[PDB]
């Protein structure tokens, strides 16, 4: 299942775009 | 909907020697080219569901399907009639004279050392194996299937006299290809087989290991810009370049869970956001990936070379970036 692969990525995308606003 | 007739052996047919000649038979009506496609992939499903105690309830769960009607016809074996080996196609209340002609009259030595059921799994299969290249990768069915059947056939799963011809697979994968039918029942069949029991049967097990091949077809380059673009979590990734590609990615994962369980079988089912997860539409980020890609695994050069939307910036980027990760 990449259900595990989309859901720790969706994660790492979201701190990403939190932490780093607009580039 | 258009009515496809399905074929299930009656409790009357008891003789396992008499079965395997049956499911023979329904192959070989699969492969019949006088046949129109929709006909040929009822006899396939009339094979399949033979591994299945009810057919009937197996097609109402799983072959719930808006394209075609599935009729269940019986084959049962009456002691009286001489004719086709006392075999005739029977409805509870009637004998179906002309169909019977139809299955039967229109134009061994493994069963007793290995089984019929060892045996009708070889069949079975081979059927399924089609299914991991017939849609998405039509090109490459023949090398795939060989591929996949060269462990079951090392395993005794599929014997060699019970191995399927090049002309069959080429077949079976046009047939599933014209017929979505087909293909919504294999795909609604995994899905019902989510649910983990003890009750899965030599071939069920065996179905749902071919099914892991099957089950994320075609969206390799999405998967493969995940993890050596994403997963990695480099630096890179603030770039403002990058971030536009990164937003798509996010809402393609978020799509794709959407979906849900039928999520992987999007190319395999042909849906209408099947080209949405193409690498063309987020380029940058797969050109990064790929650059990583080739510095963090052997080769891979190979899976993408030549690409019309390649980013050679982002692809050099991805690898001096993977390079620094490599020496610590």
């Amino acid at each position: 299942d990449k259900s595990t692969n989309i859901s720790s990525a969706l994660n790492i995308i979201e701190f990403i775009l939190s932490t780093d606003p607009q580039e | 909907k258009n009515t496809v007739s399905i074929f299930a052996l009656g409790p009357t047919i008891t003789d396992d020697d008499e079965k395997m000649t049956l499911a023979l038979l329904f192959l070989s009506h699969s492969l019949d080219n006088e046949k129109q496609h929709a006909q040929r992939a009822g006899f396939l499903v009339s094979l399949l569901s033979m591994a299945y105690a009810n057919p009937e309830l197996y097609l109402t769960t799983n072959g719930s399907n808006a394209d075609v009607k599935y009729v269940i016809y019986m084959i049962e074996k009456d002691l009286k009639r001489q004719k086709y080996g006392g075999f005739v196609v029977k409805t509870r209340e009637m004998i179906y004279e002309k169909t019977t002609e139809w299955i039967f009259g229109s134009d061994e030595d493994l069963v007793h050392t290995f089984g019929y059921p060892s045996c009708l799994g070889a069949l079975i299969i081979q059927i399924w194996i089609v299914l991991v290249k017939a849609i998405t990768s039509i090109s490459g069915l023949r090398k795939g299937f060989f591929t996949r059947l060269e462990a079951f056939r090392q395993d005794g799963t599929v014997q060699a006299g019970l191995v399927l011809s090049g002309d069959t697979v080429d077949q079976i994968g046009s047939i599933m290809r014209s017929q979505q039918s087909l293909v919504t029942l294999m795909v609604e069949t995994l899905i019902t087989m989510n649910t983990s029991r003890n009750d899965l049967t030599t071939i069920e097990k065996n179905i749902q290991i071919v099914g892991n091949y099957i089950r994320d077809a075609g969206l390799a380059s999405f998967f493969n810009t995940i993890r050596y673009g994403i997963e990695t979590r480099m630096a890179a990734l603030t770039l403002s370049t990058l971030r536009p590609d990164i937003n798509r990615l996010k809402a393609l994962m978020e799509l794709y869970l959407s979906k849900g369980p039928r999520a992987p079988f999007i190319c395999i089912l042909r849906d209408p956001i099947h080209g949405e997860f193409a690498p063309g539409n987020y380029p940058a980020i797969w050109s990064y990936a790929m650059g990583v890609a080739v510095v963090q695994n052997r080769a891979m050069q190979q899976y993408v070379t030549g690409r019309s939307y390649l980013d050679i910036d982002m692809f050099q980027l991805g690898q001096a970036v993977a390079r620094d990760a490599e020496a610590q």
